[PDB]
């Protein structure tokens, strides 16, 4: 399987520097041009640049020329993006791709901000008891007061996916993010399993598994 | 001068 | 640099019917005396983009026949013939005839499905949270269509303003519905001053608004 595994993202202060990596397997990386593209939260795709197999041609977007450097190490099958003089407008998910968009990495979010990292609080969401039958029952987790993005949420270690909705985070008036993840199930099945939300916030070294009881 | 679009494998599936 | 112009939202397309998305470039995309490097990409939420059509009309790997491309010079169209629910997402045009390569703003494909009323749930603040000085009350509107919905918070029947925030999911890839959360944030002190907490939901699929409520302490 072609894999493009990216790393190096996270929080960086304005004016600072960060180096992203994109490691390739499943194809002869040394024979392909490689590409960086970025996408600011909620916005469209923006091309960052490309590099040819032997590194003798490197083309850059005007918005990054003179601040970013693209390179590659074919012996390690790895593509790099060295970013200097970072600004808030550079906050984005950074993707690598082979050729002209023929295979893509998962993306890594770079947040350019002066704020500190803050880990989330995880609270259960469970309704009050009901006295009229309803076709589904709901439970969830409120993941409140974290910075920067992203948090990831799974249920029962990724075994529970049907009926799950993890909402896009919102920025609160405090400057911290919050989101909820909910799961709804057919009501008579509610008691047939347990429900644990697995919350991971890498910037704060936070990993929480919260059992939610109705 | 050279751009990736003109590479022989620009649009080939790497798989 | 070459500007690529496409609209942000498609007309709602019914399952099994065709959708067309167009893009215009600010100059010809014919490279010198050769190919036209105009492409279409598809992006689903939380996923990277995927190449769909390259060089105007060539389907990329794993792209089925319902996606086709046409056009020439500065005007191009993607046709999705028999739309499926899984086709929901954002479609970008792209040129790579000249550097910097550029993209359109993205056109979101919206699927038109039957009206579906939301299932509504209200979640009181957890005892864990209350021990910390803040109270969050959450109202969930699950699996509804169309996207427009009105949510009002009433605390002892008094309308709340300026203390809630909403989040809405993207259209679901299986049932083509939306879900929405509204979160009311109060100080613990203000939360203990009142008894009845209610979320009231108005939506095309409901003949009368739906209210879900609880009484502080009763749970």
């Amino acid at each position: 399987e072609v894999q493009l595994v990216e790393s190096g993202g996270g929080l960086v202060q304005p004016g600072g520097s960060l180096r992203l990596s994109c490691a390739a397997s499943g194809f002869t990386f040394s024979r392909y041009w490689m590409t960086w593209v970025r996408q600011a939260p909620g916005k469209g795709l923006v091309w960052v640049g490309e590099i040819n197999p032997d590194s003798s041609t490197i083309n850059y977007a005007p918005s990054v020329k003179g601040r970013f450097t693209i390179s590659r190490d074919n012996a390690k099958n790895t593509l790099y993006l060295q970013m200097n003089s970072l600004r808030a407008e550079d906050t984005a998910v950074y993707y690598c791709a082979s050729g002209v968009f023929t295979s893509w990495g998962q993306g890594t979010l770079v947040t350019v901000s002066s704020a500190s990292t803050k880990g989330p609080s995880v609270f259960p969401l469970a309704p009050c008891s009901r006295s009229t039958s309803e076709s589904t029952a709901a439970l969830g987790c409120l993941v409140k007061d974290y910075f920067p993005e992203p948090v990831t949420v799974s249920w029962n270690s990724g075994a529970l996916t049907s009926g799950v909705h993890t909402f896009p985070a919102v920025l609160q008036s405090s400057g911290l993010y919050s989101l909820s993840s909910v799961v709804t199930v057919p009501s008579s099945s509610l008691g047939t399993k347990t429900y644990t939300c697995n919350v991971d916030h890498k910037p704060s070294n936070t990993k929480v598994d919260k059992r939610v009881e109705s | 001068h050279k751009i990736g679009s003109l590479a022989e494998n620009a649009f080939s599936d790497p798989a | 640099d070459i500007v690529m112009t496409q609209t942000p939202l498609s007309s709602p397309v019914t399952l099994g019917q065709p959708a067309s998305i167009s893009c215009r470039s600010s100059q010809s995309l014919v490279h010198r005396q050769g190919n036209t490097y105009f492409h279409w990409l598809q992006q689903r939420p939380g996923q990277p983009p995927r190449l769909l059509i390259y060089k105007v009309s060539n389907r990329f790997s794993g792209v089925p026949d319902r996606f086709s491309g046409s056009g020439a010079g500065t005007d191009f169209t993607l046709k999705i013939s028999r739309v499926e629910a899984e086709d929901v997402g954002v479609y970008y045009c792209s040129q790579s005839t000249h550097v910097p390569y550029t993209f359109g703003q993205g056109t979101k494909l919206e699927i038109k499905r039957t009206v579906a009323a939301p299932s509504v749930f209200i979640f009181p603040p957890s005892d864990e949270q209350l021990k910390s000085g803040t109270a969050s009350v959450v109202c969930l509107l699950n699996n509804f269509y169309p996207r427009e919905a009105k949510v009002q918070w009433k605390v002892d029947n008094a309308l709340q303003s300026c203390n809630s925030q909403e989040s809405v999911t993207e259209q679901d890839s299986k049932d083509s519905t939306y879900s929405l959360s509204s979160t009311l944030t109060l100080s613990k002190a203000d939360y203990e001053k009142h008894k009845v907490y209610a979320c009231e939901v108005t939506h095309q699929g409901l003949s009368s608004p739906v209210t879900k409520s609880f009484n502080r302490g009763e749970c």
